């Protein structure tokens, strides 16, 4: 549980937004891309685990699944790569709704910032600090070093 | 432009 | 202390790689950027304070701490922007020393990646999970879940 | 390329 992490891809304004979910916190990292290929995926992942102890993603698609770039970056890392089959229905659910949630976050900044780059690291900060109480980043951090203990 | 990653 | 990191930009390959260190810590996140514009070190800011509860940021130079744009960053994640002055000798040499292991690190893994980028973040994931013991990555999320605590 | 991040 502290290592699992569930990618998400959500669209706006022709970009596509790549989201590492920390299930059991809620915390995530994001990045804007142009489209959701392999190699941008595999990048991504990279990103991650250098930063928090990924044992295990989900991924978003059978395309990022089946991605040779993307299995030699989790090789690479040492993450287990695993499909994102919603076994538990809940999952589809915590995952679209935390897509509404940021898209609304990205509209109430997205007259503050010229790129959409610049507003969703402005939504993930929100996100990530918002309190609900234990914010998402708190609650990572917690449970990682209780863990690591 | 008056933004924050584009102050002018 | 849980909150204080330093900027530090050091160059390879005719490109500018930006690092963030967690003082107490030594865990660090990087990136490659073409130049080391006030504009591309808001956005690293915005992204770092983003993931981590970053209270202080020592600037790398005098022009990240002028430059209004940096400015902007700070005030818009909540971070207090300080000069990076030595006054403890000792940084001076931490930093170098971390530049040289960095670029160490880099060689070893620069033929494994077409792109520098990519070989930055296996660099970035190299030093955070090093046990020198403890690693950074462990260092740094005791250290913030003992200020939650 | 025979690299991580372009196996070609
Ligand atoms: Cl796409
Ligand atoms: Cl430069």
């Amino acid at each position: 549980s502290p290592g699992i992490w569930q990618l998400d891809c959500t669209h706006l304004e022709g970009k596509v937004i790549l989201v590492a979910v920390h299930v059991a916190s809620g915390y995530i990292e994001a990045e804007v891309i142009p489209a959701e290929t392999g190699q941008e995926t595999a990048y991504f992942l990279l990103k991650l685990a250098g930063r928090w102890p990924v044992k295990t993603v989900h991924t978003d698609n059978g395309s990022n699944f089946t991605s040779t770039t993307v299995k030699a970056a989790c090789w690479w890392a040492g993450i287990k790569q695993e499909d994102g089959i919603p076994y538990n229905p809940q999952s589809q659910g915590v995952i679209e709704s935390m897509n509404k949630e940021l898209k609304k976050i990205i509209g109430q900044v997205r007259d503050q910032a010229e790129h959409l780059k610049t507003a969703v690291q402005m939504a993930v900060f929100i996100h990530n600090h918002k309190r609900k109480g234990y914010s998402a980043g708190e609650r990572i951090v917690d449970i990682i070093a209780t863990d690591i203990q | 432009a008056d933004k924050i990653d584009n102050l002018d």
